[PDB]
C-alpha cells in the first residue's frame, strides 16, 4: 500500500531539514555559541558596536566581563 | 476661412461625431482536436 | 567600491528612466521602470526607508505597475513596439546617458556645477546623521501616527478613494 | 563666524568600563536604582545645559560610580553572576525570560550581602 | 490659507505637522528642531516681510542646517586638500585615521 | 563562511523540489489505486534526478515571434524571486531578519506576476495570451485577500519581523485565534500557487513555491517550541508541519474540479473579500477591547 | 546638496520631458507620468527621512494613493479611447480640431 | 448619471476647490487639486460622445501634468526651507515652477492650448462649471504667494493670455468656443494686477464669475452652440437675445455696465504701481474682445436673422427648466458700476 | 552586504540554470482597476500594527475602523451597481 | 490564552525596557565624550592639513549660534578609513 | 417582528456568508464602545517607556516626585503587574 510514499517525502523532508539545520549550527559557528545578537531597532545595533570595540579584537561575538575590568 | 481651413467641417449639429464603423473583436477559437476536452 | 554604492544605485535609477521616458513599446517601457521602481527602493533602503521602500515594491510595483501591463495585454497594438523597431528612440537614448554621464563627470570633477541648483557631488553617506534612534523606528512610528495625527488626511484620503471607485465605473459604464 | 570650542584629551582621558553588552543588561536592574545619584545629575545636565561639551564632569562620574559597583560586586558572589550573563548573551535578543532561575542566584547574593 | 477656517473654528487639522518642529510622536526631535524653534520664535507677531531682514542669520542657520551645503564644501575642501598633500609624499595620517 | 549558508539554503531545497515531483505523483498514487513511480530507482527516488535530468537534454524550441529577450527574462526571475522567498523564513534563526519580513515576503510574492505576464505575452499567440491574460487577473486579484488576511494575524504578533511569529504562538497554536481566517489563508495560498528547453526551472520554481506558501502557512498558524539550546527541535516540528501542508496541496489538487473563471472571481469579491473585512476589524477591536495589544519590541 | 537629491531631480527633468514628447503612444506617456511621480516619491522620502521629519513620513505614502489613484483614471480616459478609435494612438486624438 | 450620483460627484468637485481655500499645508493643497480633478471628469463624461472623449481626454493630460509640477514646487520648496505651510516661498526656481504649473491650471501662456478645446467637447452645462467654479481653487493659491512671485513673469503671462484671447475670438464662430477665448481673454486681467493688491483680483473674480453665469445661463435656455443656431432664437425668444445682447456689452466692459467695474480698477491700480505701458495695452488690446462680441450681438438681437418654418412649433410650447438663480445674475452682471466701494468689504 | 550578496546568488543560479537549459542540447479591465482602488487603500490600512500602539487608541480605533468601512462601502456600491459582477 | 500571553509580553517589554532606561546614563557619558574626542582629534589633523591654505582660521563655527550643533555624521569620521565610514554609515541597515 | 424574522430568515438562507460578515463587523463595532478593557488598554500602553525618565529640578514645592527610583512616591503600576 502506501508505506512507499516515504521514502518519496524523507529525501526532500531531510532536504528542507538542512537549510534551518545549516543556519542553526553555522550561527554558533560564527558567533561562537551565542545566535548573532539581532539588532532589529538602533538599540541593538549600538549595543553591538560597543561590544566589537570594547573586545578589542574587533569581534562583538567575544564577550568580555568581570574579569575585564580590575 | 482660409487655405488650412478651407476644409475643417462644421461640427456635428448634436455634437455626437459620425459612429465608428465596425469595431468589433469577435475572435475565432479552435478548441481541439489536441485539446483533450474535444476528446480526440 | 561600496564607499559610493548610493551613487550606483542613484546614477541607474535614472537610466532606468531615460529608458521608457525615450518611449519605448509600452510593455517594454514597463519593464524599463520597474527596473527603476526596484532601484529606487534601494536608495530609500540605504537611507532607513524600510516600510518606504517595501512601499514601492508592494503598492507601486507589485500594484499598478501590472495592470499597466495588463493594459497594454488588452491593447495590442497591431505590432508590439521595441526599442529596435523606432530609430528615434535610440537616438534620445543615447542623448540621454550621455548627458548624465558627462555631468556625472563634471559633478564628480569640480563638485560645484550649478545647473539649476548648485550642488555638491560629494559623498552620499556623508549628509546622513548621527544619533541613536531608540527603540522606535522613525519610518514606521512616523506612519503609524496617521490614525493618531493623521485624523485628516484618513478622512480625506478614504473620501477620495471612494470617489475614486464610482468615477472609475462611472465612466467606463458607457453610458 | 566663530570658533568651535571643545575640551582637550586631559579631561576627555577618564577611566572606561571594560564589558560586554549582557554584563550590562544582566545587572541593569540592580545598578539603575543604587547607581542613580551621579546618572540623574548627568543625564539633568544633558537635557538643561544642552551642551555635551558642558557636562564632561558628571560623564566622568558617572562612569567612576559604575566602575565602583562593577568593583563592590566582584568582592561578592561574581560566579552567580558570571554564570548568569554568560547565559544572558546566548539569546539573540538578550531576554531575560530564559534565565530567571541563574538570575535568582545572583539578586539573593546582593539581596542580603549587599 | 485664503479663508482661513481653523483660527476661527479652534480646530487643528494641518498645523500638528506644518513644521517638523512641532509635537511629534513619542518625542521624537526633528534633525533641525533647535534652529527652527529659534527661527519661528524670532518672527512671530512681525510680518511677513519683516522676517526676511530682521531673521536672516536664523533662518540662515536652519537653512545650513537641512542642506549643510557650506559643511559639504567645507569638508569636500579638507578632502581635496587632504589627497592633494598625502599624494606627494607630504604629512601621513595617524595610526588612529586608519584603525 | 555566508556563502555557505545561502548555498546551503539553495541546494537543499533543489534537491527538495525535485523530489517533490515524485511526491506529487506518487502521494497521489495509492489515491487513485496506483501505485505512483517505482520503476525508476528504489520507490522511484531518481525519478526526480531522471525528470531534471532529461529535461535540460531537450532543445529549446522557442517559436520566431517570441521575443528572447522577454522569453527568457520571465522564467528568469519566476524563480529568482520564489527562491529569496525562502530566505526571511524563521526557520529557528532567519538568514536576513529583516525587521519588515512579512512585506519582503508578500512584495516579492507580488512580483511572480511578472514571470507569468512576460512569458504569456512575449509567446505571441492566442491561446497563450488569454491564458497569461487569465493567470494575471486572478493572482492580482486574491493579492487584496492575502494582504488583508496577512494584516489580521499579525495584529497580535507584534510587527512584521518574522522571527517575532515564534514568540507569539509559544503556548497555542494561533490557528485557534484566526481559524476563521486559517482557512481563508490556505484558499488563498493555493490560488496564487496557480495550483488547485527552460522547464524545469519554471516547474522547479513553481513548486519551490509550493513548498514555501505551505511553510509560511506553518510558521504563521501552525506554530511550534522554540528551545535556544536545541534549535533542531524546532526544524523537525517546522519541516514536518510544512510537509504535511504540501500534502494538503497535493490531497485537494487530487480531490476537486476546475473553478469556472466567474466562479473564480465571484468567490473571492463577493463571498471572501467581504468576510474578510469583517474578520480583519474583528482581529483589529479585539486587541483593543482586551488590552491584549502585543509589543512591538 | 547631494548628488542622490540631483541624480533623481534630474530623473523627473528627463520624465517631464518625456510626458511633454509625445511620440506616437498616450500609453506610452502615461506610463511616463507614475515613473515621473516616482521621482517625485523618492525626492520625498529623501528629504524627509533625512531630516528625521517623524510626523511628514505619512505623506510619501499619500503621494502614492493618489497619483497611483489618478493612474486609474488615466487608464481609464485611455481604457475608452481606445475603444471608440480603436487605438492608443494620440495621432487620431485630434478629432476635436475645431 | 444617476441624479445622486451626480449630486455628490459635484459636492467633492466643490469640496475639493474648498480644501484648497481652507488649508495652509501645503499637502493638503495638492489633495484639494487632485481630488477635484478626480471627479470632475466623469461630469465632462455625462453624455459620452467620441467629442467628449476627445475633450474630457484632453483636459486630464494638461491637469494631471500641472498637478505634477506643482508637487515639486512643493518638494523643492521644503528641500530648501523646510517648511510646508503657504507662505512667501523661499526658493526662487520653486516659485518659477509653481507659477508655470498653476498657470497651466488656468491656462494664460500657450497653456491655453486645454481651455477651448476641452470647452468645445464636453456639454455646455459641464462647460458652465469648469469655466466659472474649477477657476477659483488655482487663483485661491496665488493670492496667498503672491508676495513671492516673480513679477515679471506673470505680467508676460497675464499678456500674453489677454493678448491671444482676444485675437482668436475674432475668428471663432462657436459660442463655446467664443466663451473659451473670451475667459481666457479676462483670466489676464486675472493675473495682471496679481502682484499687486489682490483685492482687484477678488473684485474681478466675482464680477467675471457672475458675469459668466449670467452668459451661460442665457446661452442654455437658448440651447444654442453656433452663432447661427442663436441668431435663430430672436424668433421664439426675442427678449433672451435682448438680454444677452445686455450682457454682450457688460461681456465687453463699457460704462455704465459693470463689465467695465474690473478693468476700471485694475488701471487705478496698476498706475498707483507706476505701470502705465501695461494699463494701456490691456485696454487697447481689450477692444478685440469686444469686436466679435458685437458680431455675435449683430446676429444675435441688434439685427435679425432668417428664422425656419418648422420654428413655429416651438412657438406653442414653453420651456420646463426654471433657470435657477438666473435672474438676479443678469442683474448682478450689467448695473453694479454705481456701487463700487463694496470692494473694501472683499478685502 | 549580505542583502546584495542573497539577491546576487540565487539570480546566478537562474540564469546558469538556463545556461545548461539553452546552450547544452473592458470587463476584465475593469475588475482589475478595481484591484488597484482596492489595493491603494490597503496601503493606508498596512501601519496598523504600530498604529495600535499609540497613546490615543481611541481617535486610532475611529479611524481603522473608517477605513475598512470604506473599504466595504466601496465594495458594496460596485456590487449594487453591477460591478463586481463580471460582465459574462 | 492569547490575551493572557500578550499581557506577559508587554509586563516582559517593561522589564526589557527598564533595563535600557538604567544603561542610558553610562551610554549617554560613554557617546558623548567619545564623538567630541573624535572631533577633536579631527581638528588636530585639520590645523596641519590646512596649514598653508590663506584665511583658515582653524575650527571655523559653520552657524553664527554659539550653541552647541550636533555634528554631521559626515565631518565626523571623514579622514577615517574605508572600512569605519562603510560600518558607520550603513551598518545598522546592513547588518542582518 | 415578522419582517426582520423574515428578511433574516431569507438572507441566511440565500447568503449565508454576507450576514455572517456584516454580524461580525457589525459586533466588532460596538464592543470598543462598552469595552470595559480598553481602560486598561491605553493605560497599559502609556506605560511603556521607549523614552528616558527626564529629571525635574529639586526646588520643593514638589514632594509628589520621588527621589530615589524605588521611593514610593510616583506613580505605581500594581495593576499591571496584576491583569
Ligand atoms: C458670488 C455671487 C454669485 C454666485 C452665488 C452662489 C451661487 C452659484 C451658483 C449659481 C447657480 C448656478 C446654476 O445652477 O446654473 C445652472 C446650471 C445648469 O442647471 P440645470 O440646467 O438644472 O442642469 C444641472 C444638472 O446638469 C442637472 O443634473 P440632474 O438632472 O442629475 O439634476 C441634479 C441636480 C438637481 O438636484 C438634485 O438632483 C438633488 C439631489 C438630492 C439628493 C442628494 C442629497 C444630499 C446632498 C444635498 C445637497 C444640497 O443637482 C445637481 O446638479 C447637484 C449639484 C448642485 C446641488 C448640490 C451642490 C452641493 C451641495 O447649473 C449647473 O450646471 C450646476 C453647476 C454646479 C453648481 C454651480 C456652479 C457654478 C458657480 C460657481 C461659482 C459660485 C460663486 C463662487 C464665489
Ligand atoms: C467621520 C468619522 C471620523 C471623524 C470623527 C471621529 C474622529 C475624530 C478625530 O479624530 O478628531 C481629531 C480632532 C480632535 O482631536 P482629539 O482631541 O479627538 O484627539 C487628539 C489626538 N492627538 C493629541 C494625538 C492629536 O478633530 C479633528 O481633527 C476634526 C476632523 C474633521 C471632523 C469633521 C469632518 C467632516
Ligand atoms: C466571536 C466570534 C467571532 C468570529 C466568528 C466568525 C464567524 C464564524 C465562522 C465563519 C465561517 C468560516 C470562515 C469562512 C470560510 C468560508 C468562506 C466562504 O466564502 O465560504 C463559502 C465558499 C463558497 O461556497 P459556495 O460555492 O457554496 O457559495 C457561497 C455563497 N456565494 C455564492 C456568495 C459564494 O466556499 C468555498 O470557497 C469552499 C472552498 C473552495 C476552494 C476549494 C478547496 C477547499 C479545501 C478545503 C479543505 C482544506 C481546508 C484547510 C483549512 C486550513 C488548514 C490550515
Ligand atoms: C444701459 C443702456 C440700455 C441697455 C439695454 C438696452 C436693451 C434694448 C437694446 C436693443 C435690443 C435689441 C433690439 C430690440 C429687441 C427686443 C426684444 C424683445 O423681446 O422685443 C419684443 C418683446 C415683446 O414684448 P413681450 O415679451 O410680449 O412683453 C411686453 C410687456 N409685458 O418686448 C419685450 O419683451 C419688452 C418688455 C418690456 C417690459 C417693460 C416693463 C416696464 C416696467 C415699468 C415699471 C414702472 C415703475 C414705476 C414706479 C413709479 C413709482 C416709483
Ligand atoms: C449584528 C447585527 C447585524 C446582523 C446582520 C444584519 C444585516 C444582514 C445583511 C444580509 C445581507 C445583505 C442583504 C441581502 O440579502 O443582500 C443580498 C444581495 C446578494 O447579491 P448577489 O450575491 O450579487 O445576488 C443577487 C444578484 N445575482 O446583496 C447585495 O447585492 C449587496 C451585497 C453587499 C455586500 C457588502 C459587504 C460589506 C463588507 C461586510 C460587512 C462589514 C461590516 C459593515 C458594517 C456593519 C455595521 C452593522
Amino acid at each position: 500500500m502506501w508505506f512507499e510514499i516515504l521514502p518519496g517525502i524523507a529525501v526532500m523532508a531531510a532536504c528542507l531539514f538542512i537549510p534551518g539545520m545549516a543556519t542553526a549550527h553555522i550561527h554558533k559557528f560564527t558567533n561562537g555559541g551565542k545566535e548573532k545578537r539581532v539588532a532589529h531597532f538602533s538599540y541593538q545595533w549600538n549595543l553591538m558596536e560597543r561590544d566589537r570595540c570594547i573586545s578589542g579584537v574587533n569581534r562583538y561575538h567575544v564577550t568580555k566581563g568581570l574579569e575585564n575590568i580590575d | 476661412p482660409t487655405k488650412e481651413t478651407a476644409h475643417w467641417k462644421p461640427p456635428p449639429w448634436n455634437d455626437v461625431d459620425p459612429p465608428k464603423d465596425t469595431l468589433v473583436s469577435n475572435l475565432t477559437l479552435n478548441f481541439g482536436p489536441q485539446h483533450p476536452a474535444a476528446h480526440g | 567600491m561600496t564607499m559610493y554604492i548610493a551613487f550606483i544605485l542613484s546614477t541607474i535609477f535614472v537610466i532606468g528612466f531615460v529608458g521608457f521616458s525615450s518611449k519605448p513599446s509600452p510593455i517594454y517601457g514597463g519593464l524599463g521602470l520597474i527596473v527603476s521602481g526596484g532601484v529606487g527602493c534601494g536608495i530609500v533602503l540605504n537611507f532607513g526607508g524600510s516600510f518606504l521602500g517595501l512601499m514601492v515594491f508592494l503598492i507601486y510595483l507589485g500594484g499598478m505597475l501590472v495592470v499597466f501591463g495588463y493594459t497594454t495585454a488588452m491593447a495590442t497594438e497591431m505590432y508590439p513596439e521595441v526599442w529596435v523597431s523606432n530609430k528615434t528612440v535610440f537616438g534620445a537614448f543615447v542623448s540621454g546617458l550621455m548627458m548624465e554621464f558627462c555631468m556625472v563627470y563634471y559633478a564628480l570633477k569640480e563638485e560645484e556645477v550649478e545647473i539649476i541648483f548648485k550642488f555638491n557631488g560629494l559623498g552620499d553617506w556623508v549628509i546622513y546623521d548621527t544619533g541613536d534612534s531608540g527603540f522606535f523606528s522613525e519610518e514606521a512610528m512616523g506612519i503609524a501616527a496617521l490614525y493618531s495625527y493623521g485624523t485628516w488626511l484618513v478622512i480625506v484620503t478614504g473620501w477620495s478613494l471612494l470617489i475614486g471607485v464610482v468615477v472609475i465605473m462611472e465612466i467606463t459604464r458607457g453610458n | 563666524p566663530g570658533i568651535v570650542e571643545l575640551p582637550t584629551l586631559e579631561d576627555l582621558k577618564v577611566q572606561e568600563v571594560k564589558v560586554s553588552s549582557s554584563v550590562l543588561k544582566a545587572a541593569a536592574h540592580h545598578y539603575g536604582a543604587q547607581c542613580d545619584k551621579p546618572n540623574k545629575e548627568f543625564m539633568l545636565c544633558r537635557w538643561e545645559e544642552k551642551d555635551p561639551r558642558r557636562c564632561l564632569e558628571e560623564g566622568k562620574l558617572v562612569n567612576q560610580c559604575a566602575l565602583d559597583f562593577f568593583r563592590q560586586i566582584k568582592r561578592h558572589c561574581a560566579e552567580p553572576f558570571t554564570e548568569y550573563w554568560t547565559c544572558i548573551d546566548y539569546s539573540g535578543l538578550q531576554l531575560f525570560r530564559h534565565c530567571r532561575k541563574q538570575q535568582a542566584k545572583f539578586d539573593e547574593c546582593v539581596l542580603d550581602k549587599l | 490659507p485664503f479663508f482661513d477656517v481653523q483660527k476661527r473654528l479652534g480646530l487643528d487639522l494641518d498645523r500638528w505637522m506644518t513644521i517638523q518642529s512641532a509635537e511629534q510622536p513619542h518625542k521624537i526631535p526633528g534633525r533641525c528642531h533647535a534652529f527652527e524653534k529659534e527661527w519661528i520664535e524670532c518672527a512671530h507677531g512681525i510680518g511677513g516681510i519683516r522676517a526676511e531682514k530682521e531673521c536672516k542669520i536664523e533662518f540662515d542657520d536652519f537653512v545650513e542646517c537641512l542642506l549643510r551645503q557650506k559643511t559639504m564644501k567645507r569638508l569636500s575642501a579638507i578632502k581635496r586638500q587632504r589627497d592633494k598633500l598625502i599624494k606627494e609624499g607630504k604629512y601621513t595620517p595617524p595610526p588612529h585615521h586608519l584603525g | 563562511m555566508f556563502m555557505i549558508n545561502i548555498l546551503s539554503l539553495i541546494i537543499p531545497i533543489l534537491l527538495a523540489v525535485a523530489f517533490l515531483t515524485l511526491v506529487e505523483r506518487k502521494v497521489l498514487g495509492y489515491m487513485q489505486l496506483r501505485k505512483g513511480p517505482n520503476v525508476v530507482g528504489p520507490y522511484g527516488l531518481l525519478q526526480p534526478i531522471a525528470d531534471a535530468l532529461k529535461l535540460v537534454t531537450k532543445e529549446p524550441l522557442r517559436p520566431g515571434t517570441s521575443s528572447i529577450s522577454m522569453f527568457i527574462i520571465a522564467p528568469i526571475l519566476g524563480l529568482s524571486l520564489a527562491l529569496t522567498m525562502w530566505v526571511p523564513l524563521p526557520m529557528p534563526y532567519p538568514l536576513i531578519n529583516m525587521n519588515l519580513g512579512v512585506l519582503f515576503m508578500l512584495a516579492m510574492s507580488s512580483l511572480a506576476v511578472y514571470s507569468i505576464l512576460w512569458s504569456g505575452w512575449a509567446s505571441n499567440s492566442k491561446y497563450a495570451l488569454i491564458g497569461a491574460l487569465r493567470a494575471v487577473a486572478q493572482t492580482i486579484s486574491y493579492e487584496v485577500t492575502l494582504a488583508i488576511i496577512l494584516l489580521s494575524v499579525l495584529l497580535m504578533n507584534g510587527s512584521y519581523t518574522l522571527s517575532t511569529l515564534i514568540t507569539t504562538q509559544e503556548h497555542i497554536w494561533m490557528i485557534f485565534t484566526s481559524w476563521p481566517l486559517a482557512m481563508m489563508w490556505f484558499i488563498s495560498t493555493l490560488a496564487e500557487t496557480n495550483r488547485a528547453g527552460p522547464f524545469a526551472m519554471f516547474f522547479m520554481a513553481e513548486y519551490a513555491n509550493i513548498i514555501m506558501m505551505n511553510a509560511f502557512t506553518a510558521i504563521l498558524f501552525l506554530g511550534a517550541s522554540h528551545d535556544p539550546h536545541t534549535p533542531e527541535l524546532y526544524t523537525i516540528n517546522f519541516v514536518l508541519k510544512t510537509l504535511a501542508l504540501t500534502i494538503t496541496f497535493l490531497w485537494i489538487r487530487a480531490s476537486y474540479p476546475r473553478f469556472r473563471y466567474d466562479q473564480l472571481m465571484h468567490l473571492l469579491w463577493k463571498s471572501f473579500l467581504p468576510l474578510t473585512l469583517a474578520l480583519c476589524m474583528w482581529h483589529i477591536s479585539l486587541p483593543i477591547m482586551t488590552a491584549s495589544i502585543p509589543p512591538q519590541s | 546638496m547631494p548628488l542622490v537629491y540631483m541624480n533623481i531631480i534630474m530623473a523627473f527633468a528627463i520624465a517631464l520631458a518625456g510626458l511633454l514628447m509625445y511620440r506616437s503612444h498616450l500609453m506610452s506617456s502615461l506610463l511616463c507620468l507614475e515613473g515621473m511621480m516616482l521621482s517625485l516619491f523618492i525626492m520625498s522620502t529623501l528629504i524627509i527621512l533625512n531630516t528625521h521629519f517623524t510626523l511628514a513620513n505619512m505623506m510619501p505614502i499619500i503621494l502614492l494613493v493618489f497619483a497611483a489613484c489618478e493612474a486609474a483614471l488615466g487608464l481609464s480616459l485611455l481604457v475608452m479611447v481606445s475603444n471608440t478609435y480603436g487605438t492608443d494612438y494620440v495621432q487620431n486624438l485630434n478629432l476635436l480640431q475645431c | 448619471m444617476n441624479p445622486i450620483i451626480y449630486t455628490t460627484l459635484i459636492m467633492t468637485v466643490m469640496s475639493g476647490t474648498m480644501l484648497v481655500m481652507i488649508s495652509s499645508h501645503w499637502l493638503l493643497i495638492w489633495i484639494g487639486f487632485e481630488m477635484n480633478l478626480l471627479a470632475m471628469i466623469p461630469v465632462l463624461m455625462k453624455n459620452f460622445n467620441p467629442r467628449a472623449t476627445e475633450a474630457a481626454t484632453k483636459y486630464f493630460l494638461t491637469q494631471a501634468t500641472a498637478s505634477m509640477m506643482l508637487m515639486m514646487a512643493i518638494i523643492i520648496n521644503l528641500l530648501y526651507s523646510g517648511q510646508w505651510t503657504i507662505t512667501k516661498m523661499f526658493n526662487p526656481v520653486a516659485m518659477t515652477m509653481m507659477t508655470m504649473a498653476l498657470a497651466m491650471k488656468l491656462g494664460l501662456s500657450p497653456f491655453h492650448f486645454w481651455v477651448p478645446e476641452v470647452t468645445q467637447g464636453i456639454s455646455l452645462q459641464a462647460g458652465l462649471l469648469l469655466l466659472t467654479w474649477q477657476k477659483l481653487a488655482p487663483l485661491s493659491v496665488l493670492c496667498q504667494i503672491s508676495q513671492s512671485i516673480n513679477p515679471n513673469l506673470m505680467l508676460t503671462m497675464a499678456m500674453l493670455s489677454i493678448l491671444i484671447g482676444g485675437w482668436g475670438g475674432l475668428n471663432q464662430t462657436q459660442l463655446r468656443k467664443i466663451m473659451a477665448y473670451s475667459s481666457i481673454a479676462h483670466m489676464g486681467w486675472m493675473t495682471a494686477v496679481l502682484p499687486y493688491n489682490t483685492t482687484m483680483t477678488i473684485l474681478n473674480l466675482l464680477i467675471y464669475i457672475t458675469m459668466t453665469l449670467a452668459m451661460f445661463m442665457l446661452l442654455i435656455h437658448s440651447s444654442a452652440t453656433t452663432t447661427l443656431s442663436l441668431s435663430h432664437t430672436w424668433n421664439k425668444m426675442p427678449v433672451i437675445t435682448s438680454l444677452m445682447m445686455v450682457t454682450l456689452l457688460s461681456m465687453g466692459g463699457l460704462p455704465p455696465l459693470s463689465g467695465f467695474m474690473p478693468k476700471w480698477m485694475i488701471i487705478q491700480e496698476m498706475t498707483k504701481n507706476e505701470s502705465i505701458i501695461m494699463p494701456t495695452l490691456m485696454a487697447m488690446t481689450a477692444l478685440l474682445n469686444l469686436y466679435f462680441y458685437m458680431r455675435l450681438a449683430y446676429s444675435s438681437s441688434l439685427t435679425m436673422f432668417p428664422s425656419t418654418n418648422n420654428m413655429k412649433m416651438k412657438w406653442q410650447f414653453e420651456h420646463t427648466k426654471q433657470m435657477k438663480l438666473l435672474p438676479t445674475m443678469i442683474v448682478l452682471s450689467t448695473l453694479v458700476l454705481p456701487m463700487t466701494p463694496a470692494l473694501s468689504s472683499l478685502n | 552586504m549580505n542583502i546584495m550578496l542573497t539577491l546576487l546568488t540565487n539570480v546566478t543560479l537562474a540564469s546558469l540554470l538556463v545556461l545548461i537549459a539553452f546552450w547544452l542540447p473592458m470587463k476584465f479591465f475593469l475588475v482589475a482597476i478595481t484591484f488597484l482602488l482596492f489595493d491603494l487603500e490597503i496601503a493606508l490600512l498596512l501601519p496598523l500594527p504600530w498604529a495600535s500602539q499609540t497613546n490615543n487608541l481611541k481617535t486610532m480605533l475611529t479611524m481603522a475602523l473608517f477605513l475598512l468601512i470604506l473599504l466595504a462601502a466601496s465594495l458594496a456600491y460596485e456590487w449594487t451597481q453591477k460591478g463586481l459582477e463580471w460582465a459574462e | 490564552s492569547m490575551m493572557k500571553w500578550n499581557r506577559e509580553r508587554r509586563r516582559l517589554q517593561i522589564e526589557d525596557f527598564e533595563a535600557r532606561i538604567a544603561l542610558m546614563p553610562l551610554f549617554q557619558a560613554e557617546k558623548d565624550r567619545r564623538v567630541l574626542q573624535m572631533l577633536r582629534e579631527n581638528l588636530e589633523e585639520e590645523a596641519i592639513i590646512m596649514k598653508d591654505v590663506p584665511d583658515w582660521k582653524v575650527g571655523e563655527s559653520v552657524f553664527h549660534t554659539t550653541r552647541w550643533v550636533t555634528p554631521m555624521m559626515g565631518e565626523l569620521y571623514g579622514l577615517r578609513t574605508n572600512e569605519e565610514i562603510l560600518s558607520a554609515t550603513y551598518g545598522f541597515i546592513w547588518y542582518t | 417582528a415578522g419582517r426582520i424574522a423574515s428578511f433574516l430568515k431569507n438572507a441566511w438562507a440565500k447568503e449565508p456568508v454576507l450576514v455572517a460578515s456584516f454580524a461580525i463587523g457589525g459586533l466588532a463595532i460596538i464592543l470598543p464602545s462598552l469595552s470595559p478593557y480598553t481602560n486598561y488598554a491605553i493605560r497599559i500602553n502609556r506605560a511603556t517607556p521607549y523614552n528616558y525618565p527626564v529629571p525635574l529640578r529639586d526646588d520643593g514645592n514638589m514632594p509628589d516626585v520621588p527621589s530615589h527610583p524605588q521611593d514610593p512616591q510616583g506613580p505605581s503600576l500594581e495593576w499591571l503587574k496584576n491583569l
